Formats: structure tokens, C-alpha cells, sequence
């Protein structure tokens, strides 16, 4: 979600069922926008929230000039407290993989195997293999130019009626006109679509991920993906659908 | 019969949840529908699933 | 206002006040939408509102393909049953100029100065919109065919001219339109800013309740008269 | 010493009347700023002109 937009870009009022209060939504909109002052961000969008047990994580991203590679992950317990994230790799990774369950609520709380696993290395690897995967850019809004993905649409009429449904029509954030769709041999109903507000909202939900809701407004430059809920990956999806 | 859902879906509001207050009003008008229709005691949101 | 920018809420972001409540906002969307079905019109707007003494006036216009085009005013009592007014004339301007005071919110009441209330209504919301509707410059470009569209590519202001008069212009015949700072007394639009550089509101001071708003870098923008229903003639002591 | 400010709020809301929960809320925040720097009894808020 855009962090000039959010008061534009309600999940709450679009059938996600879970997401800002004003109070927050408030001290996310100033903070995003000094975060874009701090860290010169071309762009800074919010994330989602992770719930957690004690203590909510409040998640935003900040893009550099347009790619799809330098997305830097932040957080903040208290909304306004934004603090910078270390990167994510593939050794941390793996390494959480021996941990599971809830979020804390408190970045310097460690699990147990014997491996120490510290909740902001389960932040910021939690936050990774989510975006992988999940994180929808819709049909058109970028392409690759010849010298590098930059190519931010903007020309972007959304998409039209016939290609919402299809699901051949959105694309993943990851780093594959290029990228590579939601089809990817997935797990087959891994998205439920959903035509929300009077045929005037295209809801999609992640499934290996719930809590994941993306959105975009029919034959409008508006759209968005935002994570309000537990943080855990639902491998479980194929026992269900 | 209705139970104030605007009211609740304040509160709602300001700890984060519900379906916002315009999908909020479309159901608490259904409910009114509801308790039109049938002749009920009760007619809460129970949720969305 | 447009229909997605009804959803979001923006008649009361840009301070004006009185805007509109939420259960008025849902009945607006489904009716205006019906409006759209019955009445094929290319837009359907929400004009904002008349204020009367037993009942308030709700009120939007149809735009055509052109969208210069002379609109069809459309007035509501309850949000859901919208009746189709006449149009405008110079004839029905000059009725009630021996009229004045607040509307009444009966369309059926007659003043003795004989004047309807729908003269009222149709004359007043047509010299409102001649004397003032904002538009942001670069947005209805005039097509080579000689009938304007939306400029899809509008993409807001930059917030150089968002600050100037200059960059803001009418809904109605003067290839540009018509600037508002050709637009007397002096000082007759309001500048002002929301939160941020979010968005910019203009207030017209000549029709108070007028509360023209415009997203800088976005093509949401929109206006909604929500006031009295008459010309502040007074403006120019106050200036 | 403050008033619940949202409350009213989400009721001007209803009547139709307010700045919006957003700007409202800054408002909230603002009068407790003026509220714990000054020794106030009691507040309101008065209006926007």
C-alpha cells in the first residue's frame, strides 16, 4: 500500500475484515512520509501487519529509483519508532525454519531449537518469504525496458473486466510483458478472486498466506497489497481446496 | 430488534477491524431486513466469514 | 464529487464541515449508480448539497460523452428516488431575482415576491455552476472533434501551479477555458492545503459551501456545493 | 479533563456534520498536548472557523 494513499487505500472498508485504526492509520501516514524524508525513498508503501501475541508489528517497505530488487523492510512497534531491518538472505532463511508458531510482540525475545532464533531474524525472514510469491503487481503497471526494469506505468488504466477474472492478468513483485503471473504452477485455487463494492474492487486473497489481501480498483490507477494477520505460511492450502 | 451495528463497528474502528462503515451500514441494513421479514428477538452481526 | 472519491470520503477531509454522513454516502452510491443505469450518462457527479429549513436538497448532474455539454440536474429528498429537473434558462435566471432568503426543502412551496422551488433550485445550481466550477488545468483536454474528454493522463499538478489561480479552471464555454483569475472581486477563491502536500482545497468565498479539493500527482479531484444556496454579494467588504 | 472527542466525532459523523475521523483525531491529540501542558480543568472542542 502506497503510504500517501492509505486513507485512500482502506483493506478494512474493502472486505480484507482486518486493518488500521485511525489512531494508527494517522501515525502511519506522517511517519511513512518522514520515512520517505529520512531514507531517501523514490517511494515508501506499507507493508501489513503482523499480529502477533503481546505487541503488533507494524511493517513498511521503502523502494529506491524503480526496481524490483532494493526493497528495504522496516518496522515499529509503537508506529511513529521506525527502525531499519538488516537484509534478508537465504541463511536466515533456513535457519528459521526450526521455529514456529506466533509472533512475540518484542524483537529482542529468542526461541529455542540448540539454535538461537531471535524474533528480528524471524521478522525479517517471515517478511521475505512472504513478499516472495504473494506480493501481486497487476497486469501492466511495469514492464522491462531494455536497460533495466525501471518502467513505472505510468500510462496505467488498471485492468478491464474481462482479464480480471482470469488470473493471467497479475504478476508477481518478485524478480522474473516479464514477470512471472500468479499461474506458475502454484498450487492450483491457491487465489481466490473476488468482485467486491459493486463490481468496483477486485479483492484477492493469498492462500498460502491468509491475511494477504491485494486490491485493485477496475479501469483506475489505484492498487495495493497489504498482510493483516498471522505471519505463518499456510502450506496447509491443499488439504482444503 | 436491531442491536446498534454502526455503534459497534466504531469500536470496531478504532481497535482496527470490521468491514468499514460502508459495508457496515449495507449489513445493518440487511439485518433491518431481516427483522422485517421474521419475527425475531434478536438480529445481531454475528461476523463474515 | 465522483463516485470512488464518494467512497473515500474527501466532502469532509478538505475541512469544509458539513459534507454528508455515511448512511446518506451508501444511498448516494447505490442511487447515483442507478442513475448511471437509467439516464446513460457518460459520469454521474454528486453536486453536494442545498440547505433547507424542513429538508435538505441532494443533488447531481449527468455529464455526456462532452463533457462541456449542458448536464441534466438531478435533485433527491432521500438519497434514493432522484427526480430529473428542467434546465436552466436566462429567462429563469431573472425570475428570482426578486427572491431571497434560505431554501425551504419542500419543492412544492411558492414565494409571494410566483416563483416555484424548483425555479429556485434549477437557477441557483445553474449560477453556481456558470459563476463557479473548479477544473485543474491540463484535466477535459479538448479533443480535435471539438468535444472535450477527460485527459487519461491528466496526472495531477505538480505543486508549482497548485499554488496559483492561473492553473484552475471552469466547467462551462469560455484551446483552454477560462482561467480563474480572471475571476472578480480579487481574492473571491480560497487556497488552502490539506494534511501534507496531500491535496489542495479551494473554497469558493462568492457561494460559501463550495469546497473544490485536488489531489497534487493524482487525477482525484471534485467539488460538492454543501451550503445555503446563495450568492454571498457581500464578499468584497469582507476581502 | 479532555472529552472523548472520537465519540463525538463518530456521532457528528452520523448527523453528517466533521472534519472526518482523520482530522478529528489530530484534533484529540492536539487538545491533549494543550492539555497536559496547561492546568485544565475542563475541555472542548469549540469548533473550526
Amino acid at each position: 500500500m502506497d503510504a500517501d494513499s492509505l486513507l485512500l487505500s482502506l483493506e478494512l472498508a474493502s472486505g480484507s475484515g482486518q486493518g488500521l485504526s485511525p489512531d494508527r492509520r494517522a501515525s502511519l501516514l506522517t511517519s511513512l512520509m518522514l520515512v520517505k524524508r529520512d531514507y531517501r525513498f523514490a517511494r515508501v508503501l506499507f507493508w501489513g501487519r503482523i499480529l502477533g501475541l503481546v505487541a503488533d508489528y507494524y511493517i513498511a517497505q521503502g523502494l529506491s529509483e524503480d526496481q524490483l530488487a532494493p526493497r528495504k523492510t522496516l518496522y515499529s512497534l509503537n508506529c511513529t519508532e521506525w527502525s531499519l531491518l538488516p537484509p534478508a538472505t537465504e541463511e536466515m532463511a533456513m535457519q528459521i525454519s526450526v521455529v514456529s508458531g506466533r509472533f512475540m510482540g518484542d524483537p529482542s525475545h529468542e526461541y529455542e531449537h540448540v539454535v538461537q532464533i531471535k524474533e528480528e531474524t524471524r521478522l525479517v525472514s517471515i517478511i521475505d518469504q512472504i513478499d516472495k510469491a504473494v506480493a501481486i503487481i497487476p497486469r501492466g503497471a511495469l514492464f522491462k525496458t531494455p536497460f533495466g526494469v525501471t518502467h513505472v506505468n505510468r500510462t496505467f488504466e488498471g485492468l478491464p473486466l474481462s482479464e480480471v477474472r482470469k488470473l493471467s492478468s497479475y504478476f508477481h513483485f518478485r524478480e522474473a510483458d516479464f514477470l512471472d503471473s500468479l499461474e506458475y504452477d502454484i498450487p492450483r485455487g491457491s487465489w481466490s478472486i473476488q468482485m467486491e463494492r459493486g463490481n468496483a474492487l477486485v479483492v484477492l486473497r493469498s492462500l498460502l498466506w491468509p491475511g494477504l489481501t491485494f486490491y485493485h480498483a477496475p479501469r483506475t490507477k489505484n492498487y495495493g497489497y497489504i498482510y493483516v494477520g498471522t505471519g505463518e505460511k499456510n502450506m496447509d492450502l491443499p488439504f482444503m481446496l | 430488534s436491531l442491536p446498534n451495528v454502526m455503534e459497534s463497528a466504531y469500536y470496531f474502528e478504532q481497535a482496527g477491524v470490521g468491514l468499514g462503515t460502508d459495508e457496515t451500514y449495507r449489513v445493518f441494513l440487511a439485518l433491518k431486513q431481516l427483522t422485517d421479514t421474521h419475527p425475531i428477538q434478536r438480529c445481531r452481526f454475528w461476523g463474515k466469514i
